[PDB]
């Protein structure tokens, strides 16, 4: 049981010990008002507005930090607690700047929303302000000090989440200023956070500088696809456009967080952006031409080749309803060359048995463990959230990190077991000093990234993982349910693509050089013309050309993740939907519906022609990806196991350093990304 | 700063100029746009700073109601100056 | 009377605007000051109520004194921030004493 | 926190500023409920009810 | 007295709406997560119910934002979730149904911040 | 005309895809091993009646309705499909 | 404003301008605006 | 005693209280939920089958001679699966007193007509029935009165479009005022201006 | 299941109400292209009628057939009389809208719409 019965202006309600007032009238629908407490962040009682009597108490208490005693009511709505709301909303806006029509927080502040609730109409106030230093910490954070409430709800931010600790306060008083002592740029991969929890605009970001304002904007819940994780977003318009991106709250994803990129990228989204179909002339220039002039180049091309001279390479920012047609199109000229960027080993069940290829764990499954073992990754930057639970659970449930690789800040100690993929089986022979720690775990999980499989030693360092994962669930014996392996990705159109059967790498292609490219959404620089037949004929059905595009002989402008409703499937294998939140400009389409229109042209004419029929088509195949964030358990680990015991590829002597090493490469690893001004600004600041 | 582009429109403070084959300088056959020739940002550059003897001091437009909210500056730096939001004027101590 | 621009984009002309006649589009104006990229009134949509220049906190936006500027095309009536502007430069010394005389009662 | 402040006293008064703000951009946030309400119109009896 | 009908409550042929505004479109049921910038919950607690959004383009002359369609500004507000795919299925829409999105509870304590064996002891105050 | 590509549907924990369980981790790994550079997707769900999709060369997609089977009828229906 | 003139100002009209409705040295419409979605410029040479 | 605050008494409270028990007690068949509100505003809601009884009591009874129709609403609710609440104010002239009888409906669930009380009610049902699409039995007309003859659709549901899905204008290929779809050079700027903050503890809703 | 009735019993009573408008309309049909001087030809005025009529033929609720007889009445009390004029009636033919394209590619032409 252990539990109290408590009441809220009367009404009862049970709640376990170690609560507070705060959630216990959150249990009935109340909330209090308050500026310090967050429900993510370290309690400091510093605002004094969660304030309430209790029926025969003489004073009043903290209800964001006392915790509640058997046998009290809690008044909300007494005189006593309103005449103390009343008096701290006049201390906090004594000194406070009318600065409400410049700060961009203006229709969005809880200084502002409390003070018309909670608070008294009139300033009883005849003396001149204060006015405070302003701080120059960088390129997106606008940090305009004279406002500051002294809340410190970033302190702890940077501290318990992002860890940096390189903000506090300096004096005392009025006079105490928070920030840094000095010149320093507060420049993290979670940093763009800080404007969130703010609830004052004391620090904006400098992006949505002064260019809109919250009441003008339409809010449509769409996701993310710069990494992986599947951080549910918000995305704000203004009359057709995309003013800024928010967070969405989701727990087992996106804990109210989300990274910089995912924030101040959507600036790419209009530069250096494909907006026609545009066709290869006599002189071999690219010229801006009709849909039906481009798609019947590629359809009568595609009509003379079949087989192995027809391929295609999905990278990065692709949807799965537009692999799905391709893979369809393809098909129905019978080639099966159906290739993704990034390499993952198929050299033993491969792509079949999804457990092989995904976080067979949950991003929440990390809070349920006592050891981590990272391997060929930098959680940092490449899936920043997951480094964020990763220290989160390091906290509130004390974890011991391992990593193989190279020595580098992940926010955390964590115990570096060198740097060289032969330890893993100096694990798996059980005499490496880990395993007396990992003897007393009940719980672990090992997690690989796909950034050490793109070497040429991938399936070797799986194979060593897989003996050695068996070894560790044969030494100690976890449970009948609990995962241990896991893989990392940092590409959003991976897990969707291996799902639906695409074959990861390009090792095909150059093996088979064809007479054609699709080349889906591939601006990554792999396949080159350098490589393939002489008189070959590439298409780009795609945006952003920044190294795909100027190599093709043809273009089709297709539409971003804010343009379509989609799906993406995240590392843990959960789909997730986008909502069409702006049309795509020019004459760009969808990429499945010129799939299907290109096969019109020719003689295939597809069976599907609406968005609900694509979406029964990935039923067909895979159904995990109609299921919309509805998480589904995999197994069959040691089938995988067995059948990849069985090849023998050694592990080099090589040293395994992940690509993302520093700060300066997280912020440019896209098309979106790579075509901006404020990332390529974090980069100038960080590089100076 | 009403400099004009080699298309022979006027060019705004907001520089909007519209391209040689932007279709839409129709409109401005037998017409004309119109552009203020006042630029508020050569202006206000145009004005000079007001020293002062303290490093907090406040700032209306000059009538009290008449023009925008009281606002207090600091002025503790000395490499650069305070600047108002609603207005642009500067401020320095001694 | 230093010649800046009063208006600050702080957008809630076009909040209060009962017919939807305003628009405003703003940026940093490379100066590093709040200031409108555009501010449109459709003068076929407005009513003439008053609420945008008892609304703004600058007094930025008025509506002044004259009633003579009909017109033969519709697309005359249709206003943007030069129009305006070259308005308040026109009529400056009316609206600043008609302010003068008024004031003490808003 | 229902009728707006005077132009002077959200000019010096943070407070007053912010009911401009609020007033101005959202409204007031009149309670639930429904009335009936008729007066003398110099024709009749005009009514409004609001909801 | 009563009837028996047996079919699909349906009202589309009463509205008086186009068959493309029924048949093309497609309807989002929700609640909407709150914003981050403000920590208050009152804007959830209601089901909503939007439309795909759709060409919006710049008019040739000031470049205001332009629709060919009238849903565009379309939002209801229902206080349960049967509530919504009842009107729905009665005015003919085909819908998705985003489930509740409620945050964990969790435990706070003051006291940890203080601690003289844990990682909770926090450098700050 | 040739096969490219099977792929098995299935659930966890519904009794109608029990056999397929028993039948992969039984016969998976001979299965590959048997046909190492063909792929046999299996991709399981919460609630899916079972099925097994078959595709040749062109988009020739051909599925038989194996709820509620055996192991031994799973694996006969199987070779059926790859002969 | 021969007794009570008003105040001088840099910015203010000197000459006054009668209605302009369908002269030239009228007024039109524009977008004070500038391109918002640029789009991709491809190179001059070719593969 | 306090200014800004509207004044306040206990009298008009009690009488319609007294007058709601009447009602209630007196027409047990189809009253439900008597009300009196804040501002005392008496407030009974009735069944569909009680229009006409109801209507008829209140207007010819001695002690409740409500035989002025001052209105005669509709309320779109999509929630509640009887969309529209209809209202209907009265007066009495005897008494110096107003109440309130409510009924609701559905788009298949119509109502008795009441000119046959009131034939004040002619037009208001003819309105309502134009704006909710809420059809009235025995009603001698019952055509549109507000919207243009052909028209499709009931515009003051809440599912329906502010623009509308027509627009007018004249054409010189048949010299007709011509109804083309709707199509407008600035899209209606929804606000969403509601705050997250419970304004008023009294109206808390529960989960 | 357990829902009242409006002005008929079953369907078939309502397909009887439903036929006795069709024939108000024909009959109405070439005194209005008469009385207000439409352009067009009784053969397609009474095509329209039997077109505006299948637009709703896949419906099985009486009442929504007894009410969409209601306002087929009221439309025909409309254009009996003269209440509306000859723009409402050629309302009914889109004389002016372009056909929207039932296919695909087109649609892909021209448009983002499904
Ligand atoms: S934070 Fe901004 S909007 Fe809120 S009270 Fe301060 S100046 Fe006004
Ligand atoms: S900067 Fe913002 S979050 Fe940090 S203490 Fe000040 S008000 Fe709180
Ligand atoms: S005119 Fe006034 S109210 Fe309108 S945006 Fe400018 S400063 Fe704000
Ligand atoms: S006066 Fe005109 S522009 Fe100003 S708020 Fe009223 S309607 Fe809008
Ligand atoms: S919310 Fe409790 S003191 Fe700040
Ligand atoms: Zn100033």
């Amino acid at each position: 049981s252990n539990l109290i019965e408590v009441f809220v202006d009367g009404q009862s309600v049970m709640v376990e010990p170690g609560t507070t007032v705060l959630q216990a009238c959150e249990k009935v629908g109340m909330q209090i008002p308050r500026f310090c407490y967050h429900e993510r962040l370290s309690v400091a009682g510093n605002c004094r507005m969660c304030l309430v009597e209790i029926e025969k108490a003489p004073k009043v208490v903290a209800a964001c930090a006392m915790p509640v005693m058997k046998g009290w009511n809690i008044l909300t709505n007494s005189e006593k607690s309103k005449k103390a709301r009343e008096g701290v909303m006049e201390f906090l806006l004594a000194n406070h700047p009318l600065d409400c029509p410049i700060c961009d927080q203006g229709g969005e502040c809880d200084l502002q929303d409390q003070s018309m609730m909670f608070g008294s109409d009139r300033s009883r106030f005849l003396e001149g302000k204060r006015a405070v230093e302003d701080k120059n910490i960088g390129p997106l954070v606008k940090t305009i000090m004279t406002r500051c409430i002294q809340c410190t709800r970033c302190i702890r931010f940077a501290s318990e989440i992002a860890g940096v600790d390189d903000l506090g306060t300096t004096g005392r008083g009025n006079d105490m200023q928070v920030g840094t002592y000095i010149e320093k740029m507060f420049m993290s991969e979670l940093s763009g956070n800080v404007i969130d929890i703010c609830p004052v605009g004391a620090l904006t970001s400098k992006p949505y500088a002064f260019t809109a304002r919250p009441w003008e904007t339409r809010k449509t819940e769409s996701i993310d696809v710069m990494d992986a994780v599947g951080s549910n977003i918000v995305v704000s318009t203004r009359t057709g456009e995309v003013m800024r991106i928010l967070p969405r709250m989701h727990e087992d994803i996106n804990e109210e967080w989300i990274s910089d990129k995912t924030r101040f990228a959507y600036d790419g989204l209009k530069r250096q952006r494909l907006t026609e179909p545009m066709v290869r002339n006599e002189k071999g220039l690219l010229t801006y031409t009709s849909w039906e002039d481009a798609l019947s180049r590629v359809a009568g091309m595609l009509q003379n080749f079949e087989g192995n001279a027809v391929a295609a390479i999905a990278g990065g920012l692709v949807d799965a309803e537009a692999l799905v047609a391709l893979k369809d199109l393809l098909n129905k000229v019978d080639s099966d060359n159906l290739c993704t960027e990034e390499i993952f080993p198929t050299e033993g069940a491969g792509t079949d048995l999804r457990s092989n290829y995904l976080l067979n764990t949950t991003i929440a499954g990390v809070e349920e463990a006592d050891v981590v073992l990272l391997v060929g990754t930098n959680p940092r930057f490449e899936a920043p959230l997951f480094n964020a639970r990763i220290r989160k659970s390091w906290l509130h449930n004390d974890l011991k990190v391992a990593l193989i690789g190279s020595p580098v800040d992940l926010t955390y100690r964590y115990d570096h077991l060198g740097d060289s993929p032969k330890i893993l089986q100096d694990i798996a022979s059980g005499r490496h000093s880990f395993c007396e720690v990992l003897k007393d775990a009940k719980k672990p999980m090992v997690v690989l990234g796909s950034s050490a499989l793109q070497r040429d030693d991938g399936a070797a360092i799986l194979v060593a993982v897989s003996n050695m994962v068996q070894k560790i669930r044969v030494t100690t014996g976890v449970a009948a349910e609990w995962k241990v392996m896991n893989i990392l990705h940092r590409i959003a159109s991976q897990v969707a693509a291996l799902d639906l059967g695409y074959k990861p790498g390009v090792e095909a292609i150059r093996k088979n050089p064809p007479k054609m490219l699709f080349l889906l959404g591939a601006d990554g620089g792999c396949i080159t013309r350098q490589d393939l037949p002489k008189d070959c004929f590439i298409v780009y059905q795609g945006h952003h050309g920044d190294v795909g595009a100027p190599m093709a002989d043809v273009i089709l402008p297709g539409a971003a993740y804010t343009e379509k409703s989609a799906t993406y499937v995240n590392t843990e294998g959960r789909a997730q939907q986008t909502k069409v939140a702006v049309t795509p400009p020019g004459l760009a389409r969808e990429d499945w519906k010129i799939i299907r229109a290109l096969s019109e042209i020719a003689g295939i004419t597809l069976p599907y022609d609406t968005l609900d029929q694509v979406r029964n088509r990935l039923e067909e195949v895979s159904p995990n990806l109609v299921r919309y964030d509805d998480i589904e358990e995999t197994n069959y680990f040691q089938q995988a196991s067995e059948l990849a015991k069985l090849v023998n590829q050694e592990v080099l002597a090589d040293p395994l350093v992940p690509p993302q090493l520093t700060i300066k490469d997280f912020y440019m690893t896209d098309s979106i990304s790579r075509a901006s001004q404020t990332m390529a600004k974090c980069v100038k600041a960080v590089t100076e | 700063g009403v400099q004009v582009s080699p298309s022979g429109e006027k060019i705004t403070h907001t520089g909007q100029v519209y391209d040689e084959k932007d279709y839409r300088r129709v409109r401005f056959v037998d017409r004309q746009k119109e552009v203020n020739e006042n630029f508020a940002i050569d202006l206000i550059a145009q004005q000079p700073v007001n020293e002062v003897e303290h490093r907090i001091i406040a700032c209306d437009g000059g009538g009290g109601a008449l023009g925008h909210p009281k606002v207090y500056i600091n002025l503790d730096k000395e490499t650069k100056t305070g600047t108002c939001g609603y207005c642009g004027l500067q401020f320095k101590q001694h | 009377p230093s010649g800046e621009e009063r208006c600050i984009a702080c957008k809630l002309c076009e909040a209060i605007c009962p017919a939807q006649a305003i628009t405003i589009e703003a940026e940093p104006r490379a100066d590093g000051s709040r200031r409108t990229t555009r501010y449109d009134i459709d003068m076929t949509k407005c009513i003439y109520c008053g609420f945008c220049q008892e609304a703004c906190p600058v007094d930025a936006i008025v509506e002044g004194p004259n009633f003579e500027f009909s017109t033969e095309t519709h697309e005359e009536l249709l206003y943007n921030k030069e129009k305006l502007l070259n308005n308040g430069d026109k009529w400056e010394a009316e609206i600043a004493a008609n302010i003068q005389a008024d004031y003490l009662y808003r | 926190k229902v009728s707006p402040p005077k132009r002077a006293e959200m000019k010096t008064s943070m407070e007053s500023l912010i009911h401009h703000f609020k007033l101005y951009t959202e409204g007031y946030q009149v309670p639930p409920g429904a009335t009936y309400t008729a007066i003398e119109a110099p024709k009749g009896e005009f009514g409004v009810y609001l909801v | 007295q009563l009837i028996t009908v047996d079919e699909k409550l349906d009202i589309t042929t009463l509205t008086g709406v186009p068959e493309e505004h029924i048949k093309t479109r497609k309807v989002r049921i929700f609640v909407p997560a709150r914003n981050n910038m403000q920590s208050g919950v009152n804007n959830t607690k209601k089901w909503k119910m939007e439309f795909d959004t759709r060409e919006r383009w710049e008019n040739p002359l000031m470049g205001w934002a332009s629709t060919a369609d009238p849903l565009s500004n379309m939002v209801l507000t229902f206080s349960a979730k049967e509530d919504a795919i009842a009107f729905a299925e009665k005015n003919g829409w085909s819908y998705d149904v985003e489930e509740k999105k409620v945050p964990k509870p969790k435990s706070k304590s003051y006291g940890a911040n203080f601690s003289w064996n844990k990682r909770t002891r926090v450098s700050t105050k | 005309l040739g096969l490219r590509e099977i792929r098995v549907h299935l659930c966890q924990r519904s009794p109608g895809s029990q056999g397929v369980r028993d039948f992969i981790v039984q016969r998976y790994v001979e299965l590959k091993k048997a046909h190492p550079n063909l792929p046999i997707l299996i991709r399981e769900c919460s609630e899916v009646q079972p099925k097994l999709w078959a595709r040749y060369a062109f988009g020739q997609e051909k599925t038989v309705s194996l709820n509620n089977l055996s192991a031994d009828e799973v694996t006969r229906a199987m070779q059926n499909v790859l002969s | 404003p021969t007794t009570n003139p008003p105040t001088a100002r840099k910015f203010i009209w000197t000459n006054h301008k009668f209605n302009v409705s369908a002269t030239p040295e009228q007024y039109v419409p524009y977008s004070t605006t500038r391109k918002k979605i640029h789009e991709w410029v491809p190179p001059s040479t070719p593969y | 005693k306090r200014p800004t605050v509207r004044p306040r008494s206990d009298v008009t409270h009690k009488q319609l209280s007294a007058f709601g028990e009447y009602v209630a007690e007196i027409l047990p068949k189809y009253v439900q939920q008597v009300q009196v509100s804040c501002l005392d505003e008496l407030e009974i809601c009735i069944h569909p089958d009680g229009v006409i009884p109801t209507l008829t009591f209140l207007r010819d009874h001695t002690n409740a001679q409500f035989k002025s129709l001052a209105d005669l609403t509709a309320v779109d609710v999509p929630t509640r699966q009887n969309r529209f609440e209809i209202v209907y104010n009265l007066l009495s002239l005897r008494f110096n007193s107003r109440i309130r009888v409510k009924t609701y409906a559905d788009e298949l669930t119509p109502i008795d007509s009441i000119v046959s009380v009131h034939i004040a009610a002619n037009w208001y049902e003819r309105e309502v029935w134009d704006m909710f699409g809420v059809f009235f039995f025995n009603h001698p007309d019952l055509r549109r009165i507000l919207t243009d003859y052909g028209f499709e659709g009931h515009p003051f549901r809440k599912d329906f479009p502010l623009t509308g899905y027509v627009e007018l204008r004249y054409d010189d290929e048949v010299k007709r005022v011509v109804a083309e779809p709707v199509e407008l050079a600035q899209e209606f700027r929804k606000f969403d201006l509601n705050s997250p903050w419970e304004a008023f503890p009294a109206y808390r809703q529960p989960p | 299941t357990s829902v009242k009735p409006i002005f008929s019993r079953d369907l078939n009573e309502a397909k009887r109400r439903v036929r006795e408008l069709y024939r108000a309309w024909y009959r109405e049909v070439p005194n209005t292209v008469h009385l207000m001087q439409l352009d067009i030809t009784v053969k397609q005025g009474r095509d329209k009628v039997r077109e505006m009529f299948m637009k709703n033929a896949h419906v099985t609720d009486p009442r929504v057939v007894d009410l969409l007889v209601i306002k087929g009445k009221m439309e025909l009390q409309e254009t009996i009389k003269v209440w509306k004029q000859r723009t409402h009636v050629m309302r009914f033919f889109h004389e002016t809208e372009t056909p929207r394209p039932k296919d695909f590619l087109s649609k892909f032409y021209m448009g983002h719409d499904p």
